[PDB]
């Protein structure tokens, strides 16, 4: 149940349709900027996790396969440690970035930090702390396993 | 020559003609508050679950994430599931499929925690690679 | 309409306004409020009209800064006109000034404020307290540096509340004339290429000026004098065209205006010597002298080799001696504009400025009630029934030979409202909406088609570019009888090249090639009349100076005491309105002259102000 | 001679079965003004008169000449041409709007929506229209700074993705910031009912704080903040102060 303008607004679309007027390009022409790439990312990550959780939760339930045989399987492939800690970085960074940038957006929702510098710092600080935290969570235990391997 | 039709006023919005019989929509305001508050309260939860694992955590993530991602995808569906490009009922199908996505997310999660390692234990094991 | 087919559409309104500037809207507001079925026809969205680009402000004796009397405003208004001003219309204006501007504030216009919480007023050119004897006045209400933007936006908003049905991006073509009566307008809707006739009881013309008749100006690209061209084609003589106002501080390279408000805050003009030279040309008022006095002052310093810059061919406006706080709070707009176009930090350098075309006190002659008129020697003032006009496009005449700063936005809101009031009361619900004569607008369409398809050998940009250049050279700040004579000659030749015109875009739908060519006919009408009217005025009054006729020619000589002389005949002196009448097809013009209404509206309320020497 | 090139989006709705196109144009930079509008005019006058675009004020105040230059939504008239003649500047119209011709977008929803916030002053106690000024302090009216200077150019509405996808329901940055300017106006008694027409989850809540609006605005204003501000009120995390009381000697 719409507002009167939202009704008017619909009928307007129908008119512009009827006249067969083109729609001026947008994604394909608009300059990449920190403002909307970050938002883009914030969504892309948020959704992919949900996606993973649905493809994950429903996937192992509807298959005879379980999680232990899956982890078992890929260790069996004997794949370099560097590549495997990259795949860990790619799992952490989504959760790290989305959560940090979540607070940022809760800021912007309350008018806090909406000037053009606060937008551009808030952006780098978040990509920073999120990449920092995702390396710190991948390389720390990998540096604490190269101690058991090689130390007394 | 000028042997022509009597034409009409162009389409044009009257914000006073609009104000007769219009009754305000139930306010979305209260809801927007709890969506965000809820997200704010999950800010400590993610780091909590880094340190503390096990079955009580697995359960509190699944409950929280579901309810958060329920409101997430509802907003993402309302953005890309537009009548002007899908037609009316296909767009409504996508709105319904949002509530399906929410209730299959949970079932699969609940399943995963009750008949498999759980969310935390699952992360442990890929970090043990 | 030979070489093509044209959809046409008929409407039926109580009154059709041609304009969505300050005047137009304010009129339309009045009319809808009073339950008329009003149409507003405008060639662009109303927010885009020139009013939006006004900076300085709007005059009213509010006494928000120091006690004021609307009669001192009335004084300055007439002095500024140089006694060409019809004092009745100046009376109406200044009297209703305080109400008009208060209405705006009540409409939600976000004015700048004082510590007491009232409307902030700034000093501005040409004005003074106690009938020229007091100091420098302070009655120029403003929204900082963006007073027109704010007034138009406010006006536009309030027009949506009062049920005017808007016909936007409709190019008005001609008035619909039924043997001396105005029954409507014919227009080309740009969106869909159709042609629209509007039938109406009244018609208000509110179409702004013709600054694009010159190579340099402060005006918008749309300022092409379509309304005066509308009236010319409808067989109505225009008035006072030869008074083109040159604003002193337009930016040098570009034209963009720097407000007079920049001088009203404290800024001043400076030559190559570093002299604040206005103290020579006007010891009392200095840089706040009337615009024409200042513009000439600048134009001399240039001619006498004290111009500033590489060519020594412009002047500096100095603002960096003021506080930075005050430059942000009072002049944020031009602070920015100077930055963008001149590459100047106004807090650290001067802005290069030069006298620039700006306003047209000429226009469609009316009465004090805003009813468009005709004039013959014998019959006199003869109104044109159904027709009204207001704003830059009109000649009430409240500015005579020199516009007072901050008096156009007033003229627009006062006489805009005056059209609505003066129609609510002569139009009564008995009178039904006129029917159109057969063949109505047929020739407008014939012209349209001829221009649209035309294949001459001179393109529509080139013919314009010289019309503008001819005007800058021959009809500028200082004029001489031989230069003007050659001007008229060269100009009358360009009126013939209009048959050899070349257009390319053949479309009906949003053809900005075709519409800029209708503008060029409309300019040529206005331009040719401006230069002949000027070439014939052998005096020097207000914003019109002849080198070869440097004195002001009035009935008496007002430099000596009065009693003792004999009043010169009307044919000998020049205190009178020039009336150009042009034949649209042949381009031939004829002249005639109209007496200045010296009486006020109400002798009781205020006495008329007899002419004196005009020195600031 | 420095010959700069422009790829300009073109479309004509009279050619049957028409399609949008890019057209290259070469322009001598030393025969031409500094700003991008100067080039469009030059090209229209000397090369292709069909080339259709809006303009009026030359000083960046009207908002007629809004378009997408070099990726960003800005006004052409205060847009300095990139003199690096190796690259080519791309000029499309305001994104995602139905086009009428070339660089001219049908701006009619944008206007209708501006009408729908009711952009005018509303009073509970019928005022006598010409009689006296309404009190407002400096501080009260400086709330209006950053807000009343909107020229209605639509750069920002046309840069917001949400508004691309949902122009019909979401009012968008420019109309919303204007909505807020009639809400924090101390002189406006209708703060209450104004928020009632953006209660729904689409009118104002479809702002997903992307921040494209504040970034692109050629007048250096900020809608993203005004929108953020509009929510609280909607949430009730905030309310509008009552007017400062008008002194009795006024
Ligand atoms: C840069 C600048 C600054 C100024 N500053 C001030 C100031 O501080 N104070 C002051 O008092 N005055 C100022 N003026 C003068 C004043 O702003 C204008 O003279 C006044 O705004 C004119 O109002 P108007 O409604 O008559 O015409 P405009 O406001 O010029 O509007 C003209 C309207 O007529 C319409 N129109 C034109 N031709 C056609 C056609 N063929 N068909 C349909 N519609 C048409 C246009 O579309 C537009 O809607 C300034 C002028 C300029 C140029
Ligand atoms: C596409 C990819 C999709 C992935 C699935 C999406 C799932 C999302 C829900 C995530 C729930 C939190 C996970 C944390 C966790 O299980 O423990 C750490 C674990 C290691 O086990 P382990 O190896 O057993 O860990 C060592 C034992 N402690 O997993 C991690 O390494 C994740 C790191 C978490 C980063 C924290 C974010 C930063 C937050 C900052 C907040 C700031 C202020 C408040
Ligand atoms: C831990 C703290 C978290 C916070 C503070 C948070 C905050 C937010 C916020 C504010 C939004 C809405 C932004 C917008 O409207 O554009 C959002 C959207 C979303 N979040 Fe979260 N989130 C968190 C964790 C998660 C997690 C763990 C998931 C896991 C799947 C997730 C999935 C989503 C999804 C799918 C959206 C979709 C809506 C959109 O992108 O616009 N979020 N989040
Ligand atoms: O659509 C969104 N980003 C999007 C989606 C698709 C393309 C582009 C895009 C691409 C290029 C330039 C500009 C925008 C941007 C988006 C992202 C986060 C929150 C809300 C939204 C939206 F409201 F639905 F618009
Ligand atoms: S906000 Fe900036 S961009 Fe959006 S309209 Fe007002 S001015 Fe144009
Ligand atoms: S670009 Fe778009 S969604 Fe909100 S904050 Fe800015 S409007
Ligand atoms: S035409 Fe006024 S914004 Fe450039």
């Amino acid at each position: 149940e719409k507002t009167p303008i939202q009704v008017w607004g619909w009928d307007y679309l129908m008119r512009q349709r009827a006249l067969k007027r083109p729609i001026a390009p947008h994604l394909t022409i608009y300059k990449p900027q920190m403002t909307w790439m970050v938002s883009g990312l914030h969504r892309v990550t948020g959704c992919a996790m949900a996606g993973t959780l649905l493809i994950g939760g429903v996937g192992f339930s509807v298959l005879p396969l379980d999680f232990t045989t899956f982890v078992e399987f890929i260790r069996g492939l004997g794949i370099p440690w560097v590549i495997l800690d990259t795949f860990k970085f790619i799992i952490a960074f989504p959760i790290a970035f989305h959560t940090l940038n979540g607070i940022r957006f809760i800021g912007f929702d309350m008018a806090k930090g909406t000037d053009i510098p606060s937008i551009y710092r808030g952006a780098y600080l978040v990509l920073g702390l999120a990449a920092l935290i995702s390396l710190a969570v991948v390389v720390y235990p990998r540096w604490e396993r190269h101690k058991k391997a090689t130390l007394p | 020559t000028s042997a022509a039709v009597t034409g009409a006023a162009p389409p044009q919005f009257d914000p006073i003609a609009a104000e007769k019989g219009f009754k305000p929509l139930h306010s979305h305001g209260t809801l927007f508050k709890i969506e965000r508050y809820f997200a704010a309260a999950m800010v400590p939860l993610i780091p909590a679950a880094y340190f503390i694992h096990g079955r009580e955590m697995d359960l509190c993530l699944a409950l929280a994430l579901t309810l958060h991602v329920h409101w997430g995808v509802w907003g993402v569906v309302n953005d890309y599931g537009r009548p002007f490009v899908l037609g009316d009922t296909l767009a409504a199908a996508v709105r319904v499929g949002a509530y399906i996505f929410t209730a299959c997310l949970l079932a699969g999660l609940l399943y995963f925690n009750e008949h498999d390692v759980g969310l935390t234990r699952a992360f442990e094991m890929v970090w043990e690679l | 309409s030979n070489i093509a087919q044209y959809k046409v559409i008929d409407h039926a309104y109580d009154v059709v306004i041609i304009g969505a500037g300050g005047a137009g809207l304010r009129a339309a507001m009045g009319l809808g409020e009073a339950g008329f079925k009003t149409a507003v026809v405008t060639k662009m969205f109303p927010t885009r009209s020139h009013t939006t680009a006004a900076q300085g402000g709007i005059n009213a004796a509010l006494g928000s800064m120091n006690p004021d009397d609307w009669k001192w405003h009335f004084y300055d208004t007439v002095k500024g006109s140089d006694w060409l001003g019809d004092q009745n219309a100046m009376h109406y204006l200044t009297r209703n000034a305080v109400e008009a501007v208060t209405e705006l504030e009540n409409f939600g216009m976000p004015f700048s404020r004082t510590p007491e919480g009232k409307i902030y007023q700034r000093s501005f050119g040409g004005q003074s307290n106690n009938y020229g004897k007091g100091g420098v006045a302070k009655r120029t209400c403003c929204v900082a540096d963006r007073t027109g933007h704010s007034m138009l936006h406010t006006l536009y908003g309030n027009s949506l509340r009062c049920h005017c049905t808007f016909f936007i991006e409709y190019f008005a073509l001609d008035l619909l004339m039924d043997k001396g009566r105005c029954v409507g307008v014919i227009a080309l809707c740009l969106e869909d290429g159709t042609i629209h006739r509007f039938r109406s009881k009244r018609t208000i013309v509110a179409t702004g000026g013709y600054g694009r008749a010159y190579f340099s100006c402060t005006t918008a690209h749309m300022n092409t004098g379509d309304g005066t061209a509308l009236a010319t084609r409808a067989g109505i003589a225009l008035e006072d065209l030869e008074f083109i106002q040159f604003h002193p501080t337009g930016i040098y390279g570009v034209g963009c205006l720097i407000t007079e408000g920049s001088r009203g805050e404290g800024g001043f003009l400076v030559n190559s010597e570093g002299e604040r030279f206005m103290e020579r040309y006007a010891p009392k008022a200095k840089d706040l002298a009337s615009r024409d006095v200042v513009s000439r002052a600048e134009t001399i310093e240039i001619m006498e080799g004290r111009g500033v810059g590489p060519e020594k061919d412009h002047i500096y406006l100095q603002l960096h001696h003021l506080p930075a706080e005050q430059l942000h709070q009072r002049l944020p707009g031009i602070s920015e504009t100077a930055k963008i176009f001149a590459g100047v930090d106004v807090t650290k350098e001067p802005i290069p400025v030069i006298p620039t075309v700006h306003y047209n006190m000429g226009g469609i002659p009316t009465n004090y009630k805003a009813q468009v008129i005709k004039y013959t020697k014998e019959g006199g003032d003869k109104i044109v029934p159904g027709l009204y006009a207001c704003g830059e496009c009109a000649c009430h005449s409240v500015h005579g030979a020199n516009r007072l700063g901050a008096n156009s936005l007033l003229d627009a809101v006062v006489f805009g409202r005056a059209c609505s009031i003066n129609i609510k009361e002569e139009l009564k619900p008995d009178e039904k909406i006129p029917e159109l004569p057969e063949g109505a607008g047929e020739e407008s369409i014939a012209n349209l088609d001829a221009v649209r398809y035309a294949n001459g050998d001179v393109p529509t940009a080139e013919l314009r570019l010289t019309m503008q250049k001819t005007m800058q050279k021959h009809a500028g700040v200082f004029r001489r009888g031989d230069i003007l004579a050659e001007g008229v000659k060269k100009m009358m030749d360009l009126f013939k090249e209009l048959k050899r015109l070349k257009t390319t875009d053949r479309s009906l739908i949003w053809n900005s090639d075709l519409t800029e060519s209708l503008e060029l006919q409309n300019l040529m009408l206005n331009a040719t009349q401006t230069i002949v009217a000027a070439e014939n005025r052998k005096e020097s009054r207000g914003a019109h100076a002849r080198d070869d006729f440097p004195k002001r020619e009035d009935e008496y000589d007002y430099s000596k005491p009065i009693e003792g002389q004999t009043k010169r005949p009307f044919e000998k002196h020049w205190r009178k309105h020039t009336l150009t009448k042009q034949d649209p097809r042949t381009g031939h013009i004829t002249l005639d002259y109209r007496p200045v209404i010296d009486k006020t509206l109400d002798p009781a309320e205020v006495d008329w102000i007899p002419p004196i020497i005009r020195s600031y | 001679k420095r010959i700069k090139t422009f790829e300009i989006y073109r479309f004509n709705p009279e050619e049957p079965g028409a399609k949008p196109k890019l057209q290259k144009f070469d322009v001598d930079l030393d025969k031409c003004g500094t700003m991008v509008l100067d080039a469009l005019i030059k090209i229209k006058n000397e090369v292709d008169p069909t080339l259709t675009f809006r303009r009026s004020c030359r000083e960046g105040i009207c908002g007629s000449c809004a378009m997408n230059i070099a990726g960003e939504n800005t006004l052409a008239c205060i847009c300095n041409i990139d003199q690096n003649t190796s690259k080519t500047t791309k000029i499309y119209p305001l994104p995602h709007m139905f086009v009428i011709k070339d660089l001219v977008p049908d701006m009619n929803l944008f206007y209708a929506q501006y009408a729908s916030i009711q952009p005018w002053l509303q009073k509970k106690t019928k005022i006598n229209l010409g009689e006296k000024q309404q009190y407002q302090s400096i501080k009260e009216q400086e709330k209006l700074d950053g807000l009343y200077e909107c020229i209605l150019c639509a750069c920002c509405s046309a840069s917001c993705p949400s508004y691309w996808w949902n122009a019909d329901k979401y009012l968008g940055p420019a109309v919303l910031m204007q909505a807020y300017r009639w809400i924090i106006d101390s002189r406006d008694d209708s703060a209450a009912e104004r928020l009632a027409r953006m209660q729904d989850g689409f009118s104002a809540f479809k702002c997903h704080t992307i921040m494209n609006c504040t970034k692109t605005c050629p007048k250096h204003l900020n809608p993203a903040r005004a929108i953020g501000e509009i929510k609280m009120l909607l949430t009730k995390m905030k309310t509008k102060p009552a007017p400062l009381p008008t002194p009795a000697n006024f």
